[PDB]
């Protein structure tokens, strides 16, 4: 019963079909209670000398109009609840994604995507339940409950009602009861259906090994037959299972023969009819379900509560950092001022500190070289203002970082990260992800100047071929060249690798490298590659070791004082 | 087909299915007869008084007292006097009017100026007639109270019965089909490793462990949902219209109108639910992975902006599960439990309407007991009818799991042979114009042919890396038989066992796969005969590659995660260490490209020079170490050879020395 409170903002917003749906199902809840009364009225009359043909066609017809409104109304309460449920799931599918969306990579660095992704899915299919199916048990469970309890007290009796009724709270507890012990021993069986699917796999993985060393008909052969010998234990399970029908069929019985037996010994001190005693046992095969949905409506709600607060963790408890509250900029000429700028991400409390001092213009391509895990990446992550803003200042033509507009900043760069993702979609449509206006010749330009499109109209099918979700003529190479292709037609004011060269060898490259600085025509671009080829025609070079600038100048001064830059250039070649 | 197998796997475990339905049709006859107790207690004390009476003398304790004259009933009588003060007991109304003259015919009584008019059609007669009292009346319904306490206990006896034998049923219906699937488990699992490698090469593992496990789920759920659905409610429904038959057989052929019902409704419910929860399944599946690219790709999403696009792609796909998801809501409110409450009121209706025409003429006297029974039994027909709809509706799901897994089973040219592990071989092997098309189309080996020497063979080396290597660990044993021949110490690879061939190799594979368990039982693999030998080698590797970590003092350190949980040098520690135990007559190390080379590697690297004591250790030498310290080298030219020699290569190509030497 909290969760409700919790989605006041959903039922207010859907206040008239939530309650039109209740208004129609506490209707059609007093309105099952007249079809059983009328029978056992009609059994009354026939029982009775004056019945009469015209009370036949009575009973009829108001039998087929009950009839018809019940599968009327039913049917529109039941669309109303349901389709709330429905559309609650597609507003908390559409809320998490616009949280997703408008949320950076911090939270996935937290959260992993397997938690997010289970929040999609069971989260959301259980709060959905609780505004449907919840709503209908809490109302079944009391309303047509007590209905039926009310009827069979004033319009039957209170005596048989009492006697009759007494086994099925006993009916409602242990239901709970084995309802509980069924989810207990349903998890312990699921943790062994886990561990035999681990088993299977490690086995399939490394049937090469379990080939080489003869273990195919001896070791897992047993394993296999013992881990389906523990999968066996769901008979831990189906002995409370077989518990569910008989306990239910025994106290239910047991309900039938008190009204049947009490009913016959009133019927004999002239308490009661015959009609009104099989109208008894028609309600008591009405107050069947209530008793069950307390038990579901019990597990609904807490599962949904819990279900609510993980969403909530998530969507509520949690806000990016980056306000742009006063935009007052406009595209600046390159004129980036890092004079000093320091932080790190929270995998070290301030200890492995990046801590630089730089200033770049207009059309200075600055390479970057260094080893594996000393900061290159880093310093363009803060560039892209992914990550809270650190220590000092980053500022663009004298505005700092901050309080540039975040659309307009991070649609200036165009950035080819390390790990050249694809959507899973055409490589047209990849090129296109950058530039989302339709299409013209500008994509053939831009896919000629990567220097794949030579190999693109030929190998790949052409253009209009699947990539990604293992696509089809896979290489890191072309995922790269296309990668540098998406960013060139986004036609970025700051253009920015980081290491997609690699993949190819420096021959193919290097031209492609100078080709892209004839392009642009003075742009600012920053250049990452473990490789020095490319960086050697940057007209600004810099090496970096732990997160600290070692030397800075133009190749010659690196050549003659660093050695490592001579060394690593002899290296490659 | 499917259902073939299934029933090939069912009649196994043949005698706890029959018993299931024998315990079965106990329960059910037991249950059911609790409505015809019912309709005996109804017609026959309830309704006795309807019957006729007679007066006689009060010698027999079953004569009732009514004003000092002793009546008793006709069917409680022993024939002491016919047509003697034959009386009735009419009811008008809410009131049981005493009738001591013979009636002459019954109809619609009416009782006017305490005299009592019986008129049937334009016919009419009257009678002297005198209310009773409540005494009188529980008096006269006294005669009946001694015989309603053996219904009554009949009906808790065959009520405590059935519930025994119900949970005996449900109980054996679940062990048979959880034994049933353990068989198939095993027989999957078993014809899982007879089957070649080629299987697993062409899908990923995820397809295999589906096939194995999550496809016996769903057969386990075919299973129950036939026995405990299907075959429970079909018996269940049998027995009941046999009771529906043997109260009233002209309503109970209305009563069989709801079996075509059934059929149209399922085959309905069938024909448009499989199209909507279908396209409902796929686009679920496509939301989430919308969701799984998206947050792998949100950080390209945020640089180029394509959220906005990306979330009207989600919506699209949102909104169309929204207008199947309503569809198929709107089916299931029309068709699914309104329609029962429809059918349960019909049924209503048509039971006032028979029992009224009874009630017209003389033949509704008897019969309210059967009304009572027909409206307990129908409540039990027309539960199951939505979890029989239902699953009728989701059998097809099952069907595909159960064939995706009957195709595996079904699969021929089977690996199986016997493990002759009779002597160790001494490793000289040969090759001769071998030729290997795994792609059927395309030669990967063109006529390779060299021949190691008895030990110290260490000639291998790719293509100037990832160029045809790898396949030669599977030329071997995983793939056989296609051309040319390889032998070993003489005698061929082919006409031997595979399982003889892999008896005495060993191989490191490049992503060694840490098994579970203990760091024992991932080197031995719980070998039944290497238990304390597992230590006594233990002992070996303590002493050659020392536990840096040792966290548990002994070899009982549970592997937790797939590889790499300490370090990727531990890895490879466990891989020769697992390699030395079994046997050296035959090894093949890893290539180590994807290694780090950090000062471990040097562990490493003695762990080979352990490793290379051993009988003829192919290596391919992609490590510069690797190349430098080989007794002997074998560049390939694409699965031909260039030429064989450690320092013949280095004098006729320098280049490819030179190139391994810049790449490591
Ligand atoms: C995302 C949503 O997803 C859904 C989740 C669950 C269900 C759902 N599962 C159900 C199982 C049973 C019943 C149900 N069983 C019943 C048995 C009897 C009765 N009567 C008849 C009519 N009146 C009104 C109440 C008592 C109702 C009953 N309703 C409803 C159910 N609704 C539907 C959509
Ligand atoms: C002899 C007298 O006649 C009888 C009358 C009724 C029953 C009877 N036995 C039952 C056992 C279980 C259920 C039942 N099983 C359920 C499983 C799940 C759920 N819901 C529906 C979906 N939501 C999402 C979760 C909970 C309801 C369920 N209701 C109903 C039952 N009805 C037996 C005899
Ligand atoms: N998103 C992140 N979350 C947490 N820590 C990170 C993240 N990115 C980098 N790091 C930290 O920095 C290290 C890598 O730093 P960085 O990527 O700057 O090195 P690099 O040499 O530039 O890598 P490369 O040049 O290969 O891209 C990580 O191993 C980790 O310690
Ligand atoms: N499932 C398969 N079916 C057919 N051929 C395969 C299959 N898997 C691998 N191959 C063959 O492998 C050959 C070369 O690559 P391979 O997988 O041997 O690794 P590699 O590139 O040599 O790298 P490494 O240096 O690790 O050996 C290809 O010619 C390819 O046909």
């Amino acid at each position: 019963f909290s969760v409700l409170k919790k989605l006041g903002w959903f039922f207010k917003a859907y206040w008239l079909r939530y309650t039109i749906a209740i208004v129609l199902l506490l209707a059609v809840n007093v309105i099952e209670m007249f079809p059983p009364k009328l029978l056992g009225n009609a059994i009354d009359d026939m029982k009775a000398g004056a019945f009469t043909a015209e009370g036949l066609l009575f009973y009829i017809g108001i039998f087929f109009v009950l009839t018809a409104a019940v599968y009327i109304m039913s049917y529109f309460w039941m669309h109303q609840l349901f389709g709330g449920a429905n559309l609650m799931e597609k507003i908390l599918r559409t809320k998490l994604m616009g949280h997703l969306l408008t949320m950076s990579p911090p939270f996935y660095e937290k959260n992993r995507t397997g938690d997010l992704m289970a929040r999609g899915t069971n989260d959301l299919q259980a709060v959905s339940l609780t505004t449907g199916f919840g709503i209908l048990t809490l109302v079944d469970s009391t309303m047509f409950m007590m209905t039926i309890f009310l009827t069979m007290g004033f319009l039957i009796s209170w005596k048989l009602t009492f006697a009759a009724i007494i086994p099925l709270p006993v009916m409602a507890i242990a239901i709970s009861l084995y309802g509980s012990k069924i989810h207990e021993r349903f998890t312990e069986a699921q943790n062994a259906f886990g561990a035999l699917n681990d088993r299977v796999l490690e086995s399939v993985s490394g049937v090469r090994v379990i080939r080489a060393y003869v273990q195919e008909t001896n070791d897992v052969r047993r394993f296999n037959e013992m881990t389906a010998d523990v999968y066996q234990k769901n008979m831990k399970v189906a002995f409370i299972d077989s518990l569910f029908e008989p306990t239910v069929k025994l106290l239910v019985g047991a309900s039938y023969l008190i009204g049947l037996g009490y009913g016959a010994f009133l019927v004999f001190r002239n308490e009661l009819t015959l009609g009104e005693l099989v109208s008894f046992n028609v309600y008591l095969g009405m107050m069947i379900w209530p008793m069950f949905a307390i038990g579901e409506l019990i597990n609904v709600m807490q599962r949904g509560n819990a279900s609510l607060d993980r969403v909530n963790e998530t969507l509520s408890y949690e806000t990016d950092v980056t306000d742009p509250k006063q935009p007052a900029d406009l595209k600046e000429p390159g004129d980036i001022v890092f004079s000093h700028v320091s932080f790190t991400y929270p995998s070290s409390t301030s200890d492995n500190l990046q801590d630089i001092s730089f200033t770049v213009r207009k059309g200075q391509t600055v390479g970057i070289a260094g080893k594996t895990g000393s900061g290159k990446t880093t310093i363009i992550k803060q560039l892209l203002r992914q990550y809270p803003p650190g220590e000092g200042s980053i500022t663009f033509s004298g505005v700092p970082i901050q309080q540039i507009p975040l659309d307009r900043l991070r649609g200036w760069i165009g950035y080819v990260p390390q790990d050249h993702l694809l959507f899973s979609r055409t490589v047209k449509e990849n090129i296109l992800y950058g530039k989302q206006d339709a299409t013209d010749k500008e994509v053939q330009q831009a896919i000629a100047e990567a220097h794949f499109e030579k190999d693109l109209h030929m190998l790949p099918s052409g253009l209009e071929t699947m990539v990604g979700e293992k696509g089809v003529a896979l290489s890191g190479g072309q995922k790269q060249r296309i990668s540098i292709a998406r960013a060139l037609m986004a036609n970025p004011e700051i253009l920015i690798l980081d290491q997609s060269l690699s993949a190819v060898d420096a021959k193919t490259e290097a031209a492609i490298i100078k080709n892209i600085r004839e392009n642009r025509k003075g742009k600012t671009t920053f250049i990452l590659t473990h490789r020095l080829s490319a960086v050697e025609h940057a007209d600004l070079i810099l090496v970096m070791d732990g997160g600290v600038i070692a030397e800075r100048g133009t190749h010659q001064e690196l050549l003659a004082n660093n050695g490592w830059y001579r060394e690593q250039y002899e290296r490659q070649q | 087909k499917i259902g073939k197998t299934l029933w090939r796997y069912a009649l196994l475990y043949r005698k706890l299915l029959i018993t299931a339905v024998l315990l079965l049709t106990v329960a059910v006859g037991a249950e059911l007869t609790g409505p015809f107790i019912g309709k005996k207690m109804i017609d026959d004390h309830i309704l006795g008084i309807e019957k006729t009476w007679y007066e006689a003398a009060e010698k027999d304790k079953n004569a009732v007292q009514f004003h000092g004259v002793s009546y008793v009933r006709e069917d409680r009588l022993q024939e002491p006097v016919s047509k003697a003060k034959e009386a009735h007991i009419y009811q008008v109304g809410m009131a049981f009017y005493f009738v001591d003259q013979a009636v002459s015919f019954d109809g619609n009584r009416t009782v006017s100026d305490g005299k009592l008019t019986i008129t049937n059609g334009d016919k009419s007669r009257a009678y002297a007639a005198e209310k009773l009292t409540k005494q009188e009346l529980f008096q006269f319904y006294q005669p009946e109270i001694k015989g309603m306490v053996l219904l009554i206990a009949l009906y808790g006896g065959l009520l405590v019965f059935s519930v025994f034998f119900q949970y005996g049923q449900h109980y054996l219906l679940q062990m048979s089909a959880n034994r049933i699937i353990q068989k198939m488990r095993q027989d999957v699992f078993s014809h899982i490793q007879k089957m070649p490698i080629r299987y697993f090469d062409n899908l990923p593992a995820g397809k295999v462990v589906a096939r194995i496990t999550n496809d016996t789920e769903a057969i386990r759920d075919l299973y129950v949902t036939v026995l405990s659905t299907f075959v429970t409610s079909g018996i269940y429904m049998f027995g009941i219209f046999t009771a529906l038959f043997l109260l009233d057989v002209k309503l109970a052929f209305v009563a069989l109108a709801i079996v075509p019902i059934i059929w149209l409704w399922s085959v309905i419910y069938r024909r448009y639910a499989s199209y909507y929860n279908q396209k409902i399944r796929s686009i679920n599946s496509d939301i989430n992975a919308k969701m799984n690219e998206s947050i792998q790709g949100m950080t390209i999403i945020q640089a180029f902006r394509h959220q906005k696009e990306t979330m009207r792609e989600f919506e699209e796909l949102n909104e169309s599960h929204f207008y199947f998801q309503n569809r198929m809501l709107n089916l299931n409110s029309l068709m699914s439990h309104n329609l029962v409450n429809v059918i349960r009121n019909l049924a209503f209706v048509a039971l006032i309407w028979h029992f009224g025409g009874a009630s017209l003429n003389a033949a509704g006297i008897v019969s309210i007991g059967v009304l009572y029974a027909f409206v307990d039994y129908l409540n039990r027909l027309f539960q199951p009818i939505t979890g029989i709809v239902n699953q009728f509706s989701k059998l097809e799901l099952a069907r595909v799991s159960a064939g995706r897994v009957f195709e595996l089973l079904e699969e021929k040219n089977t690996e199986e042979a016997g493990e002759p592990a009779k002597e160790r071989a001494l490793g000289r092997v040969e090759f001769r114009d071998v030729s290997f098309a795994y792609q059927e189309g395309e030669e990967v080996l063109k006529h390779i042919s060299f021949t190691a020497q008895k030990g110290e063979t260490v000639a291998l080396v790719g293509h100037t890396g990832s160029g045809k290597s790898s396949i030669l660990n599977l030329l071997f044993r995983f793939y056989d038989a296609q051309k040319g021949d390889v032998l070993i110490d003489g005698k061929s690879i082919y006409n031997m066992s595979r399982q003889e061939l892999r008896s005495h190799m060993g191989i490191v594979l490049q992503d060694p796969y840490l098994f579970s368990g203990t760091i024992g039982s991932n080197v031995s693999l719980d070998d039944e005969r290497m238990t304390e030998e597992e230590i006594k080698n233990a002992l070996r590797q303590v002493g050659a590659e020392p536990l840096l970590k040792k966290l548990p003092k002994g070899i009982n350190e549970p592997v937790i995660e797939k590889g790499s949980t300490l370090s990727s040098g531990e890895r490879q520690l466990i891989s020769f260490a697992r390699a030395l135990a079994f046997d050296p007559a035959i090894l093949i190390l890893d290539q180590a490209t994807a290694h780090i080379d950090t000062e471990t590697e040097a562990v490493i690297q003695k762990a080979l020079d352990v490793v290379k004591q051993g009988r003829t250790t192919f290596v391919i030498a992609h490590r510069l170490s690797t190349i430098r310290n080989a007794d002997q080298i074998l560049v390939l030219d694409k699965g031909e050879i260039v030429e064989r020699g450690n320092h013949e290569e280095l004098m006729a190509l320098e280049g490819q020395y030179y190139q391994m030497y810049e790449l490591q």
